[PDB]
């Protein structure tokens, strides 16, 4: 019969060495792997926001348990959990005025729309940041759930033209703080958060605690000089040629916090393939800037690289590669898709197939369950059948059960969200997100920057 | 007997997860803790030793002080062993209330426990730990080096006891359907010649797909004769025969078509064969962008069922139909694989226009239903699919037909996990709604 295997889950480390495999329940117990001493807060909103935000903040302080305590654990405690104090009276305040807001909201075209607004919370933050000497860690943009109702998104315009300025961002909505708040015509909460109101505070905690300059958390068992790097291609559509297309690199090593590496706009998406593929010139640019980036950071280059993408290889992009590869370097191409049509279904019990399950196809190719069920939680990350990502170690040799771990072990890798794992790894998994800030703004060069700057 | 282990009493699930947290932090300190919750195996003579713990191996006695606690008879209980303890050991600070309760109304605790010094942990744990840990230290508690490594142990072995993998085999069905058997013969045919210019292969009855200067089909060299009255003219001699198992092992490459190519072909005759004779099975079709759905009309089937298993049903004014779509593949094993989908229906008979609407509802019901609900309904819509007891067969030729079993590819894995005490799909299919919103 057609045999499956099983990849365990991965272990993350958290404070003093102590490996668990729930970010809640690690970040709860022992704390996160690299505490900082404080996050100085920097709001940029209206003075309801303002008092949104204090609210809130001084409310995530006292325990906020879930209504289910086993799928998603309760918050303990930001001083409990991460051991620094996210006060709400060490807080700077950019007030925008709501003259501002709708003023700017006047504007019958929403390009225009999102880029005044974002161009106005912009301007907020920097001479707040240049003229004072307040070392705000996290800007807050707590922005009424209105501007991302109007406002081409507001996070992408915001994150690159903060991406100019390399300064840690983190927007939040006044729905997203204060839910009871905002009722509909009936009286209910438009978003009732009621039993998730613990998971909720988790998430926005963790997200401050990684733009604050903390490690929530980090891989534990993971190999010495192994560099993930996942291409991430946009084609720009206003561009004149059709094959113009942003491409990106995205260096994680176990630490999981990321690095990105912007490449040159030029004509990589082919339109009868769909497939983006880029030139020997801008392979060779965007492999030796990672591999620079991996030995000034380390001391040493890479044992061994991955090239994670959602499309298929070349020849001559992987010889191009292959030509910036050092001789230790193992350049492995991995492919990673999530459209095969392979569904497995338990012949018992309304409850999915197992997470870490997976069908080795060949000696370069398998499916992995990412999605499933997860006996910790008893629940599922999707509410629908399972759907399996096949990898597929498209050029290079390696071994494809490895890759399985390796795509589990990146895909643990959350801050941005606390949850006992996700679908896709962490290098694909913004993607889409990093290919649209960069064709938010491609004329700016930026200098390699972290996801602290992205996300 | 040792007084080591401070002891934290409280009710067993009200104050569970406050203790939980602060038994395992003040554990990661080195001091030693007893509590309930350290504990798995608890029957009828747990508070037994829950007395042998207060009264012979207790430095301390910290309480969660909760009006749903201190409401609970069996925490008076303890209170009242404590006091008996405290007088003997003259400790005095021996029983500490930590005060975890917003509304909790100083006047109702206990006159036992009514004057005595409560570390505060209303405001916030972790500012209620450094005044515990304040307090414990000037009570000179013993503690030893600090152990997070005792802490996860304790975690995982009884936090997570029931919660983790059991080594058992589990069966899968899958949507992949195997295909038992091939025409012997792939035949390519020089109609070209004989072929009015601009003439159209999906047109062709049975499957057959243009290849440079060629037709390729499983079909015998006349059976087109009646769309292509010129092939009556047509020489046998012409036709270029492959035997189909080479196509599969892939031992087959030629000047004339590679074997990649050859087994796309196979795979797109294969896809015309199975909408053909889904036109001819009587369901309905959903014109889908890239492939081609079936689904049943109202009234179609018996009861709107099949096998015991609801095909057709009504969501609020809509009327959803379980549909499928087939998509061939050869490597890694020659399998059809199909698809599920929900096309919904005014009546249901009409398809409602608005792919948003569609998407819409689609997702809605696609969160109602949960594993058996899509297994069934796959499998019965296959069932109903079959032509025999074992198989349904596509026609590709007139003399030729591919032979799919109805029943699907099976996985065995080595690992299962346990069903859940408490069924929350519901409830998990909410707050999925709400992440969405």
């Amino acid at each position: 019969m057609k045999e499956l295997i099983y990849i365990h889950e991965p272990n993350i480390l958290f404070a003093n060495g102590q490996k668990c495999a729930d970010p809640r329940d690690g970040l709860a117990l022992f704390g996160p792997f690299t505490k900082i001493y404080g996050i100085k807060s920097g709001v940029v909103g209206t003075q309801y926001g303002l008092s949104i935000f204090k609210n809130y903040i001084n409310h995530i302080q006292k325990p906020i348990y879930n209504a289910n305590n086993i799928t998603r654990p309760m918050f303990p405690g930001f001083e409990a959990v991460f051991g620094c104090k996210w006060d709400a009276d060490n807080v700077v305040f950019k007030e925008v005025t709501k003259e501002e807001i709708e003023k700017i909201l006047y504007t019958e075209s929403n390009h225009k729309r999102t880029y005044d607004l974002v161009s106005l919370f912009i301007n907020k933050i920097i001479t707040a940041n240049k003229n004072e000497d307040e070392k705000v860690d996290v800007w807050f943009l707590v922005i009424p759930d209105e501007i991302y109702q109007y406002c081409a998104q507001f996070h992408d315009q915001l994150k690159a033209r903060l991406l100019e300025h390399t300064i840690p961002t983190q927007i939040l909505r006044e729905s997203t703080l204060a839910w009871r708040d905002f009722k509909n015509k009936f009286g209910a909460p438009k978003r009732d958060f009621s039993k998730i109101e613990g998971h909720l505070a988790w998430t926005i905690s963790t997200a401050a605690f990684y733009k604050a300059g903390g490690k929530p958390w980090k891989l534990s068992d993971i190999r010495s000089g192994v560099c993930y790097l996942g291409l991430v291609y946009k084609q720009i559509e206003k561009s004149s040629n059709p094959k113009n297309a942003c491409c990106a690199a995205q260096m994680f090593l176990d630490n999981g916090d990321g690095t990105v590496f912007k490449g040159e706009v030029g004509p990589w998406y082919n339109q009868e393939k769909h497939e983006f593929h880029l030139n020997p010139k801008e392979a060779k640019a965007l492999l030796t800037q990672a591999l620079n980036s991996y030995k000034e950071q380390n001391g040493v280059f890479p044992k061994e690289i991955f090239i994670h993408a959602k499309t298929k290889f070349n020849g001559q992009e992987w010889n191009a590669f292959q030509e910036v590869t050092p001789e230790g370097t193992n350049l492995v191409g991995v492919t990673i898709t999530k459209t095969k049509p392979l569904k497995l279904f338990k012949s018992e019990g309304n409850y999915p197939i197992m997470r870490g399950n997976a069908f080795i196809v060949n000696e370069r190719s398998a499916f992995l369950w990412t999605v499933g069920y997860v006996p910790k939680t008893e629940s599922t990350l999707s509410m629908e059948v399972p759907n399996p990502i096949f990898i597929e170690i498209n050029k290079g040799e390696a071994d494809i059960e490895q890759v399985l771990k390796d795509v589990l072990a990146l895909t643990k890798l959350n801050y941005n969200a606390c949850i006992y794992a996700d679908g896709v790894p962490v290098t694909l998994r913004f993607a889409d997100k990093i290919g649209e800030i960069l064709t938010a703004s491609t004329e700016l060069k930026a200098p390699p920057l972290a996801f602290k700057y992205y996300i | 007997n040792a007084r080591n282990k401070i002891f934290i009493s409280h009710a067993a699930p009200d104050d569970n997860d406050f203790t939980k947290w602060l038994a395992l932090k003040l554990i990661a300190l080195g001091y030693e803790v007893w509590c309930d919750v350290l504990f798995l195996d608890k029957g009828a003579d747990f508070w037994k030793v829950i007395d042998k713990e207060i009264r012979e191996g207790a430095i301390k006695f910290l309480l969660a002080t909760s009006e749903i606690a201190i409401k609970r008879d069996g925490v008076l209980k303890e209170i009242a062993v404590a006091e008996k303890v405290k007088k003997q050991l003259k400790d005095d600070n021996f029983i500490i209330p930590l005060i975890i309760d917003e509304n909790l109304s100083y006047d109702d605790l206990p006159p036992e426990i009514i004057r005595l010094n409560a570390v505060d942990f209303k405001k916030s744990w972790a500012v209620g730990l450094q005044d515990l840990l304040k307090a414990l230290d000037d009570q000179k508690v013993e503690k030893n080096s600090p152990d997070p490594d005792k802490s996860n142990a304790l975690y995982q072995q009884i936090f997570l006891h029931n919660k983790g993998i059991i080594e058992r085999e589990e069966i899968y069905d899958s949507n992949w359907f195997s295909i038992l058997s091939f025409p012997k013969e792939l035949r390519f045919h020089d109609y070209e010649k004989l072929m009015p210019k601009g003439f159209d292969v999906r047109e062709l009855t049975y499957p057959a797909v243009r290849y440079k200067n060629y037709l390729c089909t499983f079909a015998w060299e006349y059976d087109f004769m009646h769309q292509l009255p010129k092939t009556e003219t047509y020489n046998s001699s012409q036709t270029i025969r492959i035997p189909t198992e080479e196509i599969l092992s892939g031992k087959y490459d030629s000047p004339f078509i590679g074997n990649f190519e050859c087994q796309r072909l196979i795979v797109q005759l294969l896809n015309k064969a199975f909408e053909l004779r889904m036109k001819e099975k009587g369901v309905r079709e959903y014109p889908m962008s890239n492939k081609m759905g079936y689904w049943f009309e109202k009234g179609k089937l018996e009861k709107d069922k099949f096998n015991k298993v609801l095909l057709v049903g009504k969501q609020k004014d809509k009327h959803w139909h379980f549909g499928i779509s087939a998509a061939g593949k050869l490597y890694p094993f020659p399998v059809l694989m199909i698809s599920s989908h929900i096309f919904f229906t005014k009546d249901g008979k009409e398809l409602i226009e608005s792919k948003k609407i569609q998407h819409a509802a689609r997702r809605r019901q696609g969160k109602n239903w949960w594993n058996d609900d899509w297994r069934n309904k796959l499998l019965a819509f296959v069932k109903y699919l079959s032509d025999d007891e074992n198989s349904f067969y596509l026609e590709v030729g007139s003399e030729e037909k591919i032979y799919i079993s109805n029943e699907p590819v099976q996985f065995v894995g080595k690992v299962s996990y346990n069903m859940p005490e408490k069924n929350n799909l519901k409830d998990e299919a909410e707050i999925s709604d709400l992440n969405d919103l």
